[PDB]
């Protein structure tokens, strides 16, 4: 989806799960969804991938000693998952908008987005 | 202070021996002791938990 | 084969652990009875004193 | 080659199905043992108290 | 005056970055642990080996972070560069794509790293002379055009690797 | 940056003299836990008798004639094993051996009305699927106030008391033993689970993944776990036997500091001493962390990790011979060993002074501070004593 769960346009790098042997489906809801929402079975790889990225951007607390061990654990999980889930992941990156060095987010809004009882009009 | 401490000690002993709370008076020193060391005190000598009655705690305050 | 041998050891461990708990439960009950007697003795000795 | 591969795969699947069943039973044993272990730890503390 | 420690007169945060499968992990293993293997586990997140060295009689504790080379573990922002004292950009001499992207990494370093960060291009997989496709002059013109230190190394045929970490430490010491 | 291990650090130079201040024997069975409120105005104790009792810590200062439980909750049923106060002293969590966990609100009703406790939220764990609660701690991430509790089936669940949803769920490997205790980092980044088989498993809470699993060489049961107040990667685990309290750095797995208060040869893996540490309290003090430990040896011992020579017994049997503590390095672990000095009429006013110590295993230790710092200790015979 081009707009997120809160109407914000996607930003940064996003890894989309590629469904093998099927054309990309545009119906709503898509039969070949790239971003598996949290409502379905939480793929430990998908949850950890989001966490690794959240860490890279500096959105997670850095604990040097924990990181060496935790990231090493993530490496083992990702290595194990890559061996059993042979699914390919295609990376897509969306452009970012900057003005005066500030990043702006595009939010879905309609151009026209900005009396029930009458005494005489029946 | 000494009399208060003694009365507190007697009351504490009465509680430890499960003395009948209806016979205990917070200001009666020897009367409480007489009921405690009374041959009729059925719980005198028990080893177990005991509760200090809020009414007896409040009566000392 | 290794899983079967582990499974056999676990079956032994379950019965073994069950027995250890049963022995302790009876021993605790017995020591509780002896303790009850001890408290009665203490109470009687105290009452006499 | 295909027939032999199919036979070997079938045997591997049968042996793996038994392995998964044993693993579930082993997990159940750990659960029950945990309950007995809690009791054992409780009794040891109780016995020392008595 | 300030508090200091005898275990290291200086602590240099190094940082290995570069596309996937270039050799970032093996450089770290070959330097820190004199270790090598053909078995590839794709680095995720961060790794943090240590080697303590003496240079010019002064003692430098290198702290030599790996980084993810897969894209799916990578983000436009990257806090890993923050506070880095040195940055090592790695390419695989058998992987032209991994060579071309070196400019993209220098774009990353210049955006996030410390303003004085000592870069160092390291041509890993330099044991692959049978498959070398980025050659010394080809890189040296680029590296010299930036003035970044340069070397070619193999963590397989170790010896080049040692000089790569010694070079980084030297260029750091010259700044420190 | 604002790392606070305790809402009220002990006064400087606090050395508990072991003077009994209040003797509370309201519980009918073994007391399982002691907790102090965040405001330090109240503390609570739970017992096998099925009751949870909340006490006003300010009332235990001796200024009141009779100190009894301020509130008595008994609706949880079964044996109440553990309890913990939640930030702001407004919530009390309780667990029973039946598998029932209920959060009761302690309403600080204005005097003279006694506070009323009413069950606010309740959770009933399936005795077949989840089992009973083994240990429980509460940590507030600011947005979610999560109570983390561990079950017999190895499920560690953090119930966010704000949204009633599970903030996080961890599944411990039962092969590592039954969960016996856990500690959560002050920085809330990670938590460590101790087991009955002596395994100490480290869990990263930021990623919610188990990172490392290490087992004690003796495989002895872990009684209490606490994060180290000074070392961010160290966890202090009191292990069954020899009254051993060992601090382990979970990054490398090496035992860095160990206390050996047993008659067995120090660090001896053979035939341990039947005394064990039950309660562990770690305070940074102000750079010299102090640990007070009490256990089946009925002694409350203050071990000073900075000056082990100054460690001493706070409360114990009156006839206890003088003990000296010496620091020695054995097998790479800094071990402070308690050595009993062989003790080689004075007129007594009245009968021989009665022993103020506990007569049964001290099951837990906690501290509260009012005008002075106090240590509260409860024993398996149901007696809770508050010492200054
Ligand atoms: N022939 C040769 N192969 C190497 C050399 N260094 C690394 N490799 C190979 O490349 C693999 C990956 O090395 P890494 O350090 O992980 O490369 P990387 O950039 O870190 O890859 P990621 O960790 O996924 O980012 C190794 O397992 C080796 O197979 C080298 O010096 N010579």
């Amino acid at each position: 989806s081009l707009f997120g769960k809160y109407g914000m346009f996607r930003q940064g790098m996003h890894d989309l799960k590629v469904w093998p042997n099927v054309e990309a489906d545009g119906s709503e809801p898509t039969k070949t969804p790239g971003r598996t929402s949290s409502t379905l079975s939480e793929d430990q790889m998908s949850r950890l991938a989001k966490l690794t990225k959240a860490h890279r951007q500096g959105h997670m607390v850095k604990v040097d000693w924990l990181d060496r061990l935790t990231f090493r654990e993530i490496e083992m999980i990702n290595e194990s998952e890559k061996r059993s889930s042979n699914f390919m992941y295609l990376m897509v990156e969306f452009r970012c908008v900057k003005c005066d060095d500030k990043e702006y987010g595009i939010v879905y809004y309609e151009k026209d987005g900005d009396l029930t009882s009458f005494e005489l009009v029946k | 202070r000494a009399v208060k401490k003694l009365n507190a000690n007697i009351l504490y002993l009465c509680f430890s021996q499960h003395v009948n709370l209806d016979q205990l008076q917070p200001l009666h020193t020897l009367r409480n002791l007489m009921y405690l060391v009374s041959p009729s005190s059925e719980h005198l000598g028990r080893s177990g938990p005991f509760e200090v009655r809020a009414d007896l705690e409040e009566s000392m305050e | 084969q290794k899983l079967y041998s582990r499974a056999q050891r676990h079956q032994e461990k379950k019965e073994k652990i069950q027995r250890h708990n049963r022995k302790l439960g009876d021993l605790v009950e017995k020591k509780t009875i002896d303790l009850r007697s001890h408290y009665e003795r203490l109470a009687n000795l105290r009452r006499s004193h | 080659v295909e027939k032999n591969r199919k036979i070997v795969a079938e045997n591997l699947e049968k042996v793996q199905a038994e392995a998964e069943r044993l693993d579930q039973e082993e997990a159940q044993y750990q659960r029950e043992y945990s309950e007995f272990k809690r009791q054992q730890l409780e009794l040891d503390d109780e016995l020392k108290s008595v | 005056m300030s508090s200091m420690n005898p275990e290291y007169d200086y602590l240099f945060k190094l940082l290995l970055i570069g596309d996937s499968g270039v050799g970032k992990s093996c450089l770290l293993l070959r330097f820190a642990d004199d270790t090598y293997t053909e078995s590839y586990i794709s680095t995720i997140g961060v790794d943090f080996k240590i080697r303590t060295i003496e240079l010019d009689g002064k003692t430098i504790k290198l702290q030599i972070w790996d980084t993810a080379g897969l894209e799916r573990f990578r983000t436009i922002t990257s806090s890993y560069y923050r506070g880095a004292h040195g940055i090592i950009v790695v390419y695989d001499v058998t992987d032209q794509e991994s060579f071309n992207n070196v400019k993209q990494w220098l774009q990353e370093i210049d955006r996030y790293a410390s303003e004085n960060v000592n870069k160092l291009l390291v041509g890993n997989k330099c044991d692959l002379t049978t498959k070398k496709v980025v050659d010394y002059t080809t890189a040296k013109e680029f590296a010299d055009s930036l003035g970044i230190p340069f070397l070619e190394t193999s963590a397989k045929n170790a010896t080049n690797v040692e000089q790569s970490f010694m070079t980084m430490a030297a260029e750091i010491k010259k700044r420190m | 940056e604002n790392a606070e291990w305790e809402s009220k650090p002990p006064p400087p130079g606090w050395r508990p003299k072991g003077l009994l201040v209040a003797h509370l024997h309201e519980h009918k069975s073994a007391v399982n836990r002691i907790r102090v409120s965040d405001e330090h105005s109240l503390f609570a104790t739970c017992s096998n008798d099925g009751t949870v009792k909340i006490w006003n810590s300010q009332k235990m200062e001796g200024k009141t004639t009779t100190t009894r439980s301020i509130l008595t909750y008994s609706r949880i049923g079964g044996r109440v094993k553990t309890l913990t106060f939640c930030q702001g002293s407004h919530y009390l969590a309780i667990a029973s051996d039946n598998g029932a966990v209920q959060l009761l609100g302690i309403e600080a009703s204005k005097l003279p009305k006694s506070p009323k406790i009413h069950p606010l939220q309740s959770r009933i764990l399936d005795q077949k699927e989840d089992g009973c609660v083994v240990d429980m701690h509460h940590f507030n991430s600011g947005a979610q106030s999560v109570l983390a509790y561990a079950t017999v089936n190895g499920s560690l669940v953090g119930w966010d008391l704000r949204s009633s949803s599970n903030a996080w769920t961890l599944k411990h490997d039962l092969k590592s033993g039954l969960i016996t205790s856990f500690a959560v980092d002050i920085h809330q980044c990670w938590l460590c689970i101790g087991t009955s088989s002596g395994t100490m498993a480290c869990w990263d809470m930021r990623f919610q993944l188990p990172i490392s699993s290490h087992c004690h060489p003796s495989r002895a049961r872990i009684r209490r776990l606490s994060m180290h107040p000074l070392y961010q990667s160290w966890v202090i685990a009191a292990v069954q036997g020899n009254n051993e309290v060992s601090m382990w750095d979970m990054e490398t797995g090496d035992r860095r500091f160990t206390l050996w208060a047993s008659s067995a040869p120090p660090l001896s893996e053979l035939q341990p001493s039947p005394h064990s540490v039950h309660g562990i309290y770690c305070s940074p003090a102000d750079g010299n962390p102090i640990l007070l430990t009490a256990g089946s040896d009925m002694k409350i011992r203050f071990w000073d990790l900075a000056y082990p020579e100054r460690s001493y017994v706070v409360a114990g049997s009156t006839s206890s011979p003088s003990v000296s503590y010496y620091r020695k390095i054995i097998e790479g672990t800094e071990v402070v060993q308690e050595i009993q000095n062989k003790q080689k009429d004075t007129p007594r006013r009245g009968p021989e002074s009665l022993p103020v110590g506990h007569h049964d295993i001290i099951t837990d230790v906690a501290t509260f501070q009012t005008t002075q710092g106090f240590i509260v200790t409860a024993s398996r015979d149901g007696i809770v004593k508050v010492w200054k």
